[PDB]
């Protein structure tokens, strides 16, 4: 925290609900598939975690 | 009088191979003609196909009716008239004794001596020698002696390995003391998996396309070590690990994993995951059981 | 989530319009066995209990 950074957006409430699957698809960066993780060098798997 | 495991002492041989492969060129060229320089040699060489267990072979079917006499004696000799000047034109250049040999391979004639058998050079003699007592004391079951012959060659500088067959079955029936035929194994195949011809037929290979005998032999003799259970989650988790899509044959390894394993919810996704692999398995050049066989021994586990 | 994919291809290639009945147990058997264990396996996560 820097008092030379202020920030002007400020957060009034909070709303609670439930993500529906059509949101997450849309948002969604990746589909996971894999469940290996690594490969033989270490590197991630493609469509894994 | 056994195979020597090193490269062939050169010059005459090579040249002799020029000679050869050059006339040959020259003689079937004008022979397409009438049915109308390591290079020469490569191309030459080149254009051309390169109840139990039986990997059987491609047997006598689809194949094309005939032929009749193509060559009379005035024939031939009208194909080979002209190639063996053009021939004269280089034995011109090659050694007396490389002459000699087109002149009697072109004949006909087989030469009396091996590459062997005329090779000269002390080391490479030595090499041969030393070689040689290893393939004899392996097959003399003298596997202390034939482990001394292999630890002693493989110093040697000039020695890539084609002779690990010799240590996998050597270390195999010694189990006397080193890290043994599974260790070479595996590390044969972590060393020799990455970027990182004469002398090759399939025995030792590539990893382009199919590396086949050690790496095969090394998995079922692996599931064999298994045998020795009933370790598997292991070997099928570094069956798991490599992508060398064009097998199948670890489709077969991995249900059978499961069968292993499946030897009370739990194992019924075992049973289940080796009915899924023998289909994804029945993906590629078929390992085949009745397979309702598998399945029945999968039913006395529905019991 | 990969061997349910495969249940369902398999299901699939019924017709079983010919085909002879049983296997409609057997195929439910499967079924209900993956929706348990994916079943138990969120539970657990939500929740080990
Ligand atoms: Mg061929």
């Amino acid at each position: 925290m820097d008092i030379s950074k202020p920030v002007g957006s400020e957060i009034t409430s909070v709303d609670f609900g439930i993500l529906t699957a059509k949101e997450i698809r849309n948002l969604s960066a990746k589909q996971i598939t894999n469940p290996t993780v690594l490969d033989n060098l270490g590197h991630p798997v493609s469509g894994g975690l | 009088m056994f195979e020597v495991p090193i490269t062939l002492t050169n010059r005459k041989f090579a040249q002799r191979r020029k000679l050869k492969y050059q006339y040959i060129n020259y003689i079937s060229r004008r022979f397409d003609r009438i049915s109308k320089q390591q290079k020469k040699r490569r191309r030459e060489r080149h254009w051309r196909s390169v109840s139990f267990e039986i990997w059987r072979t491609v047997s006598s079917q689809n194949k094309q009716p005939i032929n009749k006499q193509k060559m009379t004696y005035h024939n031939f000799k009208k194909i080979e008239k002209i190639p063996l000047r053009k021939m004269e034109i280089p034995l011109l250049h090659c050694t007396k004794e490389n002459k000699l040999y087109f002149q009697s391979i072109s004949r006909g004639l087989e030469p009396l001596k091996t590459s062997t058998s005329e090779v000269r050079n002390y080391r490479t003699r030595h090499i041969v020698t030393l070689t040689d007592l290893l393939h004899l004391n392996v097959s003399r079951h003298n596997w202390s002696l034939a482990y001394k012959i292999f630890a002693t060659l493989i110093r040697i500088p000039g020695v890539q390995i084609k002779s690990l067959w010799g240590i996998g079955v050597e270390i195999l029936d010694n189990l006397s003391n080193s890290s043994s035929g599974l260790d070479f194994l595996q590390w044969m195949c972590q060393i020799y998996s990455s970027k990182s011809r004469s002398i090759v037929p399939p025995f030792q290979t590539g990893s382009r396309t199919h590396t086949a005998k050690f790496a095969i032999t090394y998995l079922w003799s692996s599931l064999i070590n298994c045998q020795k259970s009933m370790l598997i989650d292991k070997i099928s988790e570094w069956v798991l690990t490599p992508p060398f899509m064009e097998d199948a044959e670890v489709w077969f390894i991995y249900a059978s994993c499961h069968l292993l394993k499946a030897d009370i919810n739990q194992v019924i996704k075992h049973i289940h995951y080796v009915r899924t692999f023998l289909k994804i398995c029945l993906d590629k050049g078929g390992f085949a059981v009745p397979s309702r066989l598998i399945e029945n021994q999968l039913k006395s586990f529905e019991s | 989530s990969l061997l349910i994919r495969d249940l369902n291809d398999d299901l699939s290639k019924l017709q079983k319009d010919k085909v002879s009945l049983e296997d409609r147990r057997v195929i439910f058997s499967r079924l209900m066995n993956a929706f348990v264990t994916i079943q138990n396996d969120v539970n657990a996560f939500i929740d080990s209990t």
